[PDB]
């Protein structure tokens, strides 16, 4: 259709005008006293969220240049909770800040493209002085620290994220679901387990809690759609001569081979359990070959040259225990040798070095947890639906914040490590007086985030600004208690990859804001 | 002192001041926090920044002030910036006054636009 067309001063403005409606709407949520954002929803009640992403994702304008710099400046938010998982208002603030800035020095003359590469300069000097100002993060109770923080000072949230990832492993997986209660409680499964229960309730022996229990029983994983009981002939036999209980993990069996093993259970002759193989299609595949490694069997498949009448005791794997229920099965403490289970996990962890959408990725690092460490899930509990949403959000970004945390390490939270690293790049300079004012863009823009956070307090920003930057080390503020101290000994602790993150994003796109020259969009 | 520093040195002084009501705090930290204005918009339009010179001279004590004409700290009384008691303490007293009435008014009588 039609064009509107907005030459240099006027587009600038518009498009600041948009970027400060959302960043002003964002920024109210910033600290440990930021408040929350009611955001109505078409189907449904509103939600009340302190999530800077979701306030963000949310903002659209009328005006159509207006509408053009907030939907530019919502990137920031955007890429940093697709990368880090948290810190997104952090981003928001400083992107406003080098935008201001930045166009305050355009409007005094300078080349925006100069100012552009000093920018880039100072935030790549300042993402390598972060990495030199970081230290580990291996302890529970710095874990707990970063847990708490995360999740706007709440210790229990903490304390039950340590105790999760103490138990579980570094190797296995945590999610968070909706509960029934009113108190947070984990619950952690050891072993493997999949959501298939079995095929008719007469297998159950044990009507006190509706389940199925087989003590060392064989694993009959049978790669293919059973429906007549000719084929099972010798294993059964074989298995009754033995003595001890069979499972039968297939395709699926139908009603004749389901009804024999019914008959036959019931008689005293076998103890028999049928339940159906995990997946759809190709992972369904990986997962009998990952059960066939654990307990230490082979997979009866026709693509491979084998038929389920030849088979014998020596493709049938080996458990200990199995509790089948109406929707779970369970396989504990299964024989298998050692160094199959590292070969496999092994190269399921190339596979996952060589994936490219983050749910093929989670689903290989559910079969690692299942294979080698544990899976915890969380139940989150609260009176309401509003307050649960709330809660389950905030443990969420607790969660993220602590795998950060444990993969790079923490830094002085309360905006402390901009300002230390600022400090540190006060002698840098370009190759142009253009360059040199982006440099000093840059490095002014690093100190929102605190004077943000300390004017969600009702106090001063710039008293509490010069106060911090007149010490050295981690001393800072604490906006909670509203006084000066060590970040490190109060626990105010920042993931390395969470600030990194938040910087990088919001230099990439604000210095690009600053460079534009006319906007052209569509017509009222 | 003259700038706007004894109207600062009685609010900080006063500042444990408390009330019978949880009505009568919100009016006694109304009127402490209305002292510093003088002061603030005196540094306003010189061009710096309020806060931080307002927290220096609180941090002092006695007449130490700020010289909005050289920009520079010091004794009031030294670089000779002076205001009479009576002013002060008459320009607070009526402030307070035409407050209260405004404050306490249930209604206003006017011709109409016609
Ligand atoms: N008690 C505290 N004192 C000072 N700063 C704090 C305190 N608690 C948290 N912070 C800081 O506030 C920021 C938290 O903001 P938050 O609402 O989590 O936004 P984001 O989405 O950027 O993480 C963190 O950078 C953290 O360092
Ligand atoms: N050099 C100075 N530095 C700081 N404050 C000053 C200086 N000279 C005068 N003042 C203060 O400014 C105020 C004068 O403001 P003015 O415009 O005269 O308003 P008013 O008519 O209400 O007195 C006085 O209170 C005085 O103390
Ligand atoms: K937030
Ligand atoms: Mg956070």
């Amino acid at each position: 259709a039609a064009k509107d067309v907005k030459f240099g001063n006027d587009a600038r403005v518009k498009m600041l005008r948009g970027v400060n409606v959302l960043a002003d709407a964002v920024k109210v949520t910033l600290g440990p006293k930021g408040r929350n954002v009611v955001l109505d929803k078409s189907f449904g009640a509103p939600t009340i969220t302190k999530d800077g992403v979701s306030v963000a994702r949310e903002i659209e304008l009328e005006d159509k240049f207006e509408n053009m710099g907030a939907q530019m400046v919502k990137e920031v938010a955007s890429k940093a909770n697709d990368a880090a998982g948290d810190g997104t208002t952090t981003a928001t603030v400083l992107a406003q800040a080098i935008i201001t800035e930045g166009l305050k020095a355009v409007a005094a003359g300078m080349n925006p493209m100069d100012l552009k590469r000093g920018i880039d300069k100072a935030v790549t000097a300042a993402v390598e002085e972060l990495k030199a100002l970081s230290v580990p993060c291996s302890d529970s109770k710095a874990i707990a620290q970063v847990g708490t923080i995360s999740a706007n000072s709440d210790e229990t949230v903490g304390k039950l994220i340590a105790e999760a990832m103490d138990k579980v492993g570094k190797e296995g997986v945590i999610t968070v679901e909706d509960g029934t209660g009113l108190q947070d409680e984990l619950d952690v499964v050891e072993g493997m387990q999949f959501d298939r229960g079995y095929l008719s309730p007469y297998f159950i022996n044990k009507p006190e809690t509706g389940a199925v229990e087989l003590e060392s029983p064989f694993i009959l994983l049978a790669d293919k759609k059973i429906s007549n009981i000719r084929e099972m002939l010798p294993v059964l036999e074989a298995v009754a001569k033995a003595g001890k209980p069979l499972l039968i993990i297939a395709e699926d069996v139908e009603g004749e081979a389901l009804a024999t093993l019914v008959v036959n259970t019931m008689r005293g002759i076998v103890k028999v359990a049928a339940v159906k193989a995990p997946g759809f299609g190709d992972r369904r595949k990986a997962m009998l070959q990952d059960i066939a490694t654990l307990t230490g069997g082979t997979v009866i498949s026709e693509e491979i040259g084998m038929e389920l009448e030849k088979a014998t005791l020596e493709d049938l794997g080996q458990a200990k225990r199995v509790v089948i229920n109406k929707d779970t099965t369970t396989i504990i403490d299964g024989v298998g040798e050692e160094a199959a289970i590292q070969g496999r996990v092994a190269q399921i962890r190339q596979q996952i070095e060589e994936a490219t959408s983050d749910y093929d990725r989670e689903k290989l690092q559910e079969r690692v947890a299942k294979l080698a460490g544990g899976v915890a899930v969380i139940k989150v509990g609260a009176a309401t639906e509003v307050e649960m949403k709330e809660k389950k959000a905030r443990v969420e970004d607790a969660l993220h914040a602590t795998r950060a945390a444990v993969e790079e390490g923490v830094v002085a939270g309360g905006g402390v490590a901009l300002i230390r690293v600022a400090s540190k790049l006060a002698d840098l300079r370009g190759q142009n007086e253009d360059q040199n004012v982006g440099i000093k863009v840059a490095l002014r823009a690093m100190e929102a985030p605190l004077r943000q956070i300390v004017l969600n307090c009702g106090e001063e920003p710039s008293v509490v600004a010069n106060t911090v930057k007149g010490g050295d080390g981690n001393y800072g503020y604490n906006a909670a208690t509203e006084e000066y101290g060590n970040m490190i000994d109060m626990g105010i602790l920042d993931p390395t990859k969470v600030t990194r993150s938040a910087l990088q994003y919001a230099a990439s796109v604000a210095g690009l804001m600053i460079t534009t020259e006319c906007m052209v969009t569509d017509l009222p | 002192a003259g700038g706007g520093v004894a109207l600062i040195r009685v609010a900080s002084k006063l500042a444990d001041l408390r009330g019978q009501n949880e009505d009568q705090n919100v009016g006694i930290k109304v009127a402490l926090r209305a002292m510093e204005a003088p002061l603030r918009q005196i540094v306003l339009n010189c061009g710096e920044e309020p806060s931080v010179v307002a927290n220096t001279v609180k941090g002092g004590d006695g007449n130490y002030g700020y010289n909005a004409a050289t920009e520079e700290y010091g004794n009031m009384i030294d670089m000779g910036i002076l205001d009479p008691t009576k002013v002060t303490r008459s320009a607070l007293q009526y402030a307070a006054s035409v407050a209260g009435l405004m404050i306490t008014t249930e209604c206003m009588v006017t011709d109409l636009p016609k």
